[PDB]
């Protein structure tokens, strides 16, 4: 059959006014997802309004967004939008969408938009009750702590009262990364979240089993003699309860450390989604950047 | 009377027919069967 | 027909002997903190990051995000540098201590041999000493990471002779025609700060994962739709044969000590050998970033 089209023309069948095309002209060098790739696609599949559910599962939207195909916007004109699907490891300009200040060197993730709906008040091409929902591009630690707080909310959802969850969401929704506050929308239970919790508990059990005595006792061995602020701040979250080690071996413990690194990797992959942009130079008004690795 | 099981914590089953079926007859059926074994002697 | 390159200059004077020394490193890797166009010589390599107090782990953490480049040509006017790209092949020198073979996954490492040496005497200006990162095959890099971490873990019990024997076992590393040794990370009977926090985060995530597991699997057991869960809890029950805000803080602590260990538990391949030249000074490898 036909090959992969680098250029994709989109066509708005419905009538656009001049203000909507004027708003769309500001959307150049922006990233949009598509479910399928054709040379001439319709405007319904473009965007993310096709996947806004009544469940509003943020993990569901996240896993759905992970399986879409990312493209860049180009050459906005009358009822036609050029989309460039970008290739691996080449340089591409980009325009930020979410209200996140960007720096250099920090890798970027693609994410579903926080506080999605009319509460964010976005006037993005509203026509035929279809919005143009843009996926946010955030740096590494913002997406990392978003997935971390979602998993912590999931692990705290078990065997707790509903008001305990209501007293937890007021603590966990506030993220103030890079001097800009952000909120977590609708942290609910989901079967995908059950899958993440099951693999998290299995990996935690496995790394608890494969932990040797020296790894288990290094914190006490350092806390008996050394003294620092970080040692104090990490000691208070631990529990209460010169000797020779009973049995050590290099060749056994390097195998233990390799398998333990494997288990920590199988724990790490939950919160680390993917690297999709590596910024070289931002624009000095923080409205655009250049990137590699597409 | 009760068996000594090697695995301490018990385990659920998907109940495949390709899995060997697991002793599903409850205690009233065993009461009926002990009555049948008593009356057939 | 020119190509997109990087024009690096030198503010110190350069001898003809130093130019002839620099032209030995044609296909050499050089990290650069930001891919500008007209850069001085002060940001070639890792001499900006040589520190007395800091250690190997922060060098690896910086080298994870450095912009690696290759040299093209040396002139009395200026120096040419080349940024590589993914999916293209390049010639690259084997400045590392280990010879390569074809198809070996290669990656970039901070130099274990540090300071003044008979091999580190490259392009040494007055306040400047050009240092180059090593290009090592991937399993040797994994072995060096594991052995350096476990040599850092035995820092608090060097008084025992058996621990010194285990350290002397770990400090020697064999490979294919390669029996080089590494320096021990403990100096002045103390550990450097980055390695200390790395192994501290390791011990902390091990302690927290041993702590919080039983309550979580007990909470998960009352919705048992997976038979893996009951053998998961049976493992922990055979191994032994709390405030909610404390629970939240311990979860966030475990995940932040895991996040601070992200660069050590994994690494990416940088090059793989398309083919290797004889005499093994250099090899033609395809870039992979």
């Amino acid at each position: 059959m036909a090959a992969m089209e680098a250029n994709i023309f989109c066509t708005f069948d419905h009538k656009l006014s001049i203000a909507d095309v004027g708003k769309l002209t500001k959307l150049v060098a922006a990233v949009v997802p598509i479910p399928q790739r054709l040379h001439l696609i319709k405007h319904y599949q473009l965007g993310l309004h096709q996947f806004v559910d009544h469940t509003r599962g943020y993990v569901r939207l996240r896993g759905l967004l992970r399986n879409m195909t990312l493209t860049l916007m180009r050459r906005v004109e009358g009822n036609q939008i050029l989309l460039h699907v970008p290739t691996h490891g080449l340089l591409y300009t980009v325009l930020n969408t979410g209200p996140v200040t960007w720096e250099k060197g920090d890798a970027l993730c693609v994410l579903p938009p926080l506080f999605h709906g009319p509460l964010a008040r976005e006037n993005l091409l509203t026509l035929g009750q279809w919005e143009l929902v843009l996926p946010w591009i955030v740096p590494m630690p913002l997406a990392l702590e978003i997935n971390q707080r979602l998993l912590i909310m999931g692990l705290f959802s078990l065997d707790r009262s509903y008001e305990e969850v209501k007293a937890a969401v007021q603590q966990l929704q506030t993220i103030t990364f890079r001097d800009a506050t952000f909120t977590i929308p609708d942290p609910v239970i989901d079967q995908h979240l059950l899958i993440d919790m099951k693999t998290a508990c299995l990996s935690m059990s496995m790394v608890a089993n494969l932990a040797s005595e020296l790894t288990m006792t290094y914190v006490r061995k350092l806390a008996l003699e050394d003294s620092s602020m970080l040692l104090v701040k990490c000691q208070e979250l631990l529990m209460r309860l010169p000797a020779r080690p009973q049995h050590v071996s290099p060749d056994d413990e390097i195998a233990r450390l390799s398998a333990l690194f494997v288990m920590l990797r199988q724990l790490d992959d939950l919160i680390r989604e993917q690297v999709v942009f590596t910024v070289c130079d931002v624009s000095p008004d923080n409205k655009s950047a250049t990137c590699i690795f597409k | 009377s009760l068996l000594h099981t090697f695995w301490r914590l018990p385990v659920a089953v998907f109940f495949e027919p390709h899995e060997e079926n697991v002793l599903r007859c409850p205690e009233r059926v065993l009461r009926r069967l002990l009555e049948d074994a008593a009356v057939t002697m």
